[PDB]
């Protein structure tokens, strides 16, 4: 999940914006 | 500004800036 991709290891804009509409 | 430790508000705070007026989905269990 994005909590395990962007939280508790580094975020990066390919997978932040794989969770817009 | 993306390219770091994300946490709740933080994280919520990134994807509106990011995804702007399309939208998006929060979903923390998944």
């Amino acid at each position: 999940g994005i909590v395990e991709q962007c939280c508790t290891s580094i975020c990066s804009l390919y997978q932040l914006e794989n969770y817009c509409n | 500004f993306v390219n770091q430790h994300l946490c709740g508000s933080h994280l919520v705070e990134a994807l509106y800036l990011v995804c702007g007026e399309r939208g998006f989905f929060y979903t923390p269990k998944a």
